[PDB]
């Protein structure tokens, strides 16, 4: 600190520094995320060996490339843990799980500000567009009643949990956005779920997303107006998995050009916890 | 202005040469000057004072000439001249105090008091006598645009400044790097520190630098350079940059490695000295650039090696410093120094008579505030007032 | 200018600010860690209610101070997750658990930055003095097999696992120092254990350790020539555990005077491995 | 003397006076303290004779060295009356008495201004950080309850003495630190104990402690932050008690040096 | 004479003093209210103080104008007087200190010593024109 | 000298400036409170900003009166001085920059360079009467 608020004065017409691509590849590390159905068709014992010899062509040393698995998009969102320095995640397109792909890319491609929440005691409201309610666990069902100026429910009853209305039903990861001004009374199955409010900071620059198949289904914002398309939401086609891994190993240089590290956190969690 | 010095020169010589018993040929040319003062000054009338608590006095001159007919001067001739000198020497005191107290912003080199404007007529030019003092010689050379020069002993060229700079910091304040300095009077004491003692620096060498710009160009200076800052050598606690918290500084001191002192003029290196301590010269400069570096010692006895570990708790912090001091130099504008008392005569008149703050000079004649913003409008006023203070010092100490 | 490292210049004549030690008590939070045999000796349920009145005298609000508990040093060290602003956990001395207490304070008092490890694919080495191997889990049994420049074992066969050197068996936390600069081969039982390499950045500021009883043993630096005693290491002698609790409530200004906020928690440390 | 008023100027470059250590020996006393079993292993009857011949070599006169004993740390600490000019004690290290050796050296090495306490009639708070409660006797069982503003108990009942919160059970010497500002109702065993309201001052310089045994266990402060080791909290290692006394007789000029007189 | 001629409050560097015969310095120590953990270990609450606090000033007269004669750093009139008395082995008289000790002479600087000291510095100034 | 001689507030076109040595421009950006649908797409609330806001000014001195010599766009006194030095291959001296660089000469425009520059522009003005 103390050099935060001070200005920096550069200039035009100075000589460029040389390349950084080789020294980026030496010290740093890289680790991709692939589903279980990838290695099933591949069914090799040492295909992790075969790939790591091919990353060695593109400047990465031996002990810098690690591989991790997950069952599906639902099982991947129990705890989103980002281990290494540069992350890529590989998502097969499902025509049904269309929100759940968009819920995953919202949490991973952005930074969050998570405070704890106690729903059986208090009343909670949202502050602005940046305040969201993010719940994750085994299975939980969020039921919310709007409330009024004198703490009387609008279209519900504060003592009845049947007159509450639901916004989720048995989902691994839920991001709930409600109306701004009013308070709300919550009903979450707390035995299998942990709901917290979190604030969206600027985006995270450790991670990119590759859709394996399909078309783009990506409102990672909450408003319906912006459905932005940054350069880390990529998409390819497929009929064999070997072509997918050969595309990643060949074009590391185009991907790493967009990744832009040193947004790495000190932990491996997807958020920041306060209290 | 030239005739105000010429009044004071032949009143100083009149109290020195007109003594009892002296031969007449010793004073045969002074009396022709002193009689020719009186003829010019008779019939005129003057008025001094009026600003602050300085009282208003009226002056009127009606005197008789001195005798030019003795062989040895006697006590009648001395005592009839002392009661004429004592009226003129009281007149010159009240003109010099009337001029040191006034100032202008448009053209400060012109006379400001009412009496000194009246003495600048061609009627009064025949009182002009020799101009042999240092300040009246530089008043005349600079008035024709010729090159001048004032010789000083330890000139007050640096404003007072005591601060630091942290090139590496964190809120715990336990692994720091940067420099500390004191610039005051004619002396620079800079000291660079590094808590880790270059354990992770490339080739275990940490580079420091400190650049001091001047306000005026100095010429032919004699400079003493010594390889220790004795002021930044003891343990102390220092506040933070914004006064929030305090931080601790416990030094041990190595020797400065690879010292380079440069003397710049418009960005051009005039002189340079590399690992050369003692007395040095500097012929023409306006910017001093000190450069020195810390090197971790490669061989250490067991008493030394405990002081500098590899891990984080650093209880003994490394320190490298220098010390520079200007003994004497030649400038072209007026300054203050340690030998002559021309600044002390100006402020003592303004403080005594309760003079209000004018448009040019800082409140209270603060020299730190005056050399910081040393504009060309303040330079013309400061020379005009130091020159009048030099004229008054001949008659009245 | 979040990631730029600009210098600061401050004077030596700036007047001091005000006292500030009574605002920090309003905003910040405090967490206490005690072994579960404390509440056995106390014989109360309202002692959490009782002490919260006693912190209110020193300046803390009613909702700031949080109480957490553990069973022993072995089970607390499985995953110490320390969440509040100012953390103060007092452990009990044991003459036989002498290394296991100092391995706990190596994690807590400092801050480690960790990269994952894959034992099956890769061979590992440590680069400098900061690289240690931190493994924690239900039961960790680590075996090492050092290698020469030809990929052959020195005193170990790379096929037989019984010839391997052994550094730990069945612990909850092991910090391993090996010779810096030699490629090794590992035999961690990763069914109940999880190893990853870590390098030490600096001290973790916001946490203190109060040893309860026993002599002065603590060795952060796994280095024989250095055993430093920082200001956030404290020892007291006990006979009863009420008198321990009245001591820490009385001297809350001196506990907090010697520990600052976490430098990674601030918005200043934006792209310098935040939190 | 000592004076917080009445400044004393003095000067520099005044000549150092002669070594007055010998005159200090002739006009002072010295009193050693030992646990009772130290006289048991020696099992001489005239061992107090053979030591006073050896203090005479170092300049102590033939009427100035006195030997006193105690049973243990538990029994010495009921009323330590130290009144010689110079005093040193010999504490044998016990591992389980680690908390009792710190409480004794707190009482021995520091000055205390004490005041009485009436448990039955008054309510007591602690004002200063340096305000502590010292209780001595045969069996001290101290029970403490805090207080709100409305004269009502916080975690106890001001009538029921069972619901209190005790800090000591049957101990010869207890030094009690409670949070400052809150009033308290007390309940102690007044028949075999005497609790008092003492206040800490600077250290006592006529006493010194030689720990005889294991490691340094001395937090003679009250906060957990500081645990200093001063000039005269010292320690040796032993195998024979008869060898321990030779070291004390030999090095008197260093033990006397780190301590001062009564004045 | 007990009257405040000049005063300066937290103003360092070069200052002036127009007329004075007594200098009165005043300064105070203030404990810093905020301290980092490296500073807070130095100053405990209890008795063992191993690091002692210190506050100081430094004053220096560069040039002044007096009315009686004195000694200074530029001219050598005191050195010419003592060198004559030391060379010719002159006994101690009734006025000046033994050996012309300046510390003993400015301590008790009586008006009887002032008239002698001006009479001898003036003769030493006349001799310096001819014989250096 | 830190004193405001003239000031102008939201006044464009031609302005005057009677005596100055420092120009201080001040201007601010304000987000428009009402926006048509073609404008509102440009400025979202979230992070991807593809259209960046910009506010600028432009100042230009047409004619002024200085007291030291300078260069300008009408007369060719600087061009006559450099053309003589370039033609006869003159070595770099102690005062002027190498090649008579005007950017290097007005950056450090010392009083020693001002007296030389007036002495040479005046001689170049005398030569321009006879030989163009
Ligand atoms: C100690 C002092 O005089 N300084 C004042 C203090 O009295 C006041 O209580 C505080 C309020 O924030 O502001 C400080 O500047
Ligand atoms: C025994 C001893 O140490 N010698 C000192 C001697 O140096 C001193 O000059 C004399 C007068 O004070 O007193 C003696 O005791
Ligand atoms: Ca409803
Ligand atoms: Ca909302
Ligand atoms: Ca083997
Ligand atoms: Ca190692
Ligand atoms: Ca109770
Ligand atoms: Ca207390």
């Amino acid at each position: 600190n103390y050099g935060i608020n001070l200005p920096i004065t550069g200039s035009m017409d100075t000589a460029y520094a040389n390349s950084t691509q080789e020294e980026t590849f030496l010290t740093s590390t890289l680790c991709l995320y692939y589903p279980t159905e990838a290695a099933t068709e591949i069914n090799d014992n040492s295909w992790k060996d075969t790939l790591s010899q091919l990353f060695l062509t593109k400047g990465w040393p031996t002990g810098s490339v690690y591989f991790k698995e997950y069952t599906n998009i639902a099982s991947f969102s129990v705890d989103p843990q980002l281990y290494c320095d540069y992350n890529v995640v590989l998502m097969k397109y499902d025509a049904t799980l269309q929100l759940d792909m968009s819920e995953l890319a919202d949490l991973i491609l952005n930074e969050w500000l998570c405070n704890p929440m106690d729903i059986t005691l208090y009343y909670y409201q949202q502050t602005d567009e940046a305040n969201k309610w993010i719940s994750m666990g085994s299975s939980c069902t969020i039921k919310v009643c709007p409330l009024n100026t004198q703490t009387l429910g609008i279209g519900c009853l504060t003592t009845d949990a049947t007159t509450f209305e639901e916004v989720a039903t048995a989902e691994k990861l839920v991001i709930t956005d409600v109306v701004d001004g009013v308070n709300h009374k919550l009903d979450v199955t707390t035995a299998t779920c942990t709901i917290r409010n979190c604030k969206k900071l600027g985006p995270r620059e450790n991670v990119a997303v590759i859709q394996v198949g399909g078309s783009d289904i990506l409102d990672i914002t909450a408003d319906p107006t912006t459905a932005p398309q940054t350069e880390r939401m990529m998409r390819i086609n497929w009929k064999k998995w070997w072509q997918v891994f050969y595309t990643v190993v060949d074009y590391v240089d185009q991907i790493i050009q967009v990744m832009s590290k040193r947004s790495r956190s000190l932990n491996s969690a997807a958020f920041y916890y306060r209290v | 202005m030239d005739v105000l010095y010429s009044l004071s020169k032949t009143l100083k010589d009149a109290r020195d040469k007109i003594v009892e018993g002296t031969l007449y040929s010793n004073v045969s040319d002074l009396i022709q000057q002193f009689n020719q003062m009186i003829i010019t000054m008779n019939g005129n009338e003057f008025q001094t004072g009026g600003i602050g608590n300085l009282p208003i006095r009226n002056w009127n001159f009606n005197f008789g000439l001195l005798g030019t007919t003795l062989l040895n001067l006697d006590a009648n001739y001395v005592e009839t001249a002392r009661n004429t000198i004592d009226y003129f020497v009281d007149f010159v005191d009240n003109v010099c105090m009337d001029e040191m107290v006034r100032e202008s912003q448009r053209n400060g080199i012109a006379p400001q008091s009412d009496s000194l404007r009246k003495l600048s007529a061609i009627k009064f030019k025949r009182i002009n006598f020799d101009n042999s003092s240092e300040y009246i010689e530089n008043w005349n050379l600079q008035n024709r645009r010729q090159r001048t020069g004032f010789t000083f002993h330890k000139p007050n060229i640096f404003p007072y400044s005591a601060s630091f700079t942290l090139n590496r910091s964190q809120p715990a304040h336990d692994n720091l790097m940067g420099t500390m300095w004191l610039n005051a009077g004619s002396e620079i004491q800079v000291a660079g520190f590094d808590y880790s003692c270059a354990i992770n620096a490339p080739a275990n060498i940490q580079q420091f630098e400190h650049i001091v710009p001047l306000r005026r160009v100095l010429t032919t200076a004699t400079i003493t350079l010594l390889p220790d800052a004795e002021r930044f050598s003891f343990p102390r606690v220092i506040n933070s940059a914004d006064g929030a918290t305090t931080w601790f500084f416990n030094p041990v001191i190595l020797r400065p490695n690879n010292v380079e002192v440069e003397f710049l003029l418009n960005g051009q290196i005039i002189n340079t000295y590399q690992a050369r301590f003692g007395t040095i010269v500097a012929r023409n400069f306006d910017t001093i650039r000190l450069s020195f570096q810390l090197m971790r010692p490669p061989n250490m006895t067991p008493a030394v090696a405990v002081l500098f570990p590899n891990a984080q708790p650093f209880e003994h912090h490394a320190t490298v410093g220098l010390t520079l001091r200007i003994e004497s130099a030649v400038c072209e504008s007026v300054l203050a120094d340690a030998s002559e008392t021309l600044l002390a005569n100006v402020t003592s008149v303004r403080q005594e008579y309760a003079i209000p703050v004018g448009p040019v000079f800082p409140p209270g004649m603060n020299w730190t505030d005056l050399i910081t913003n040393y504009s060309p409008s303040r330079e013309d006023n400061l020379q005009r007032v130091f020159t009048v203070a030099s004229i008054r010092s001949m008659l009245i100490k």
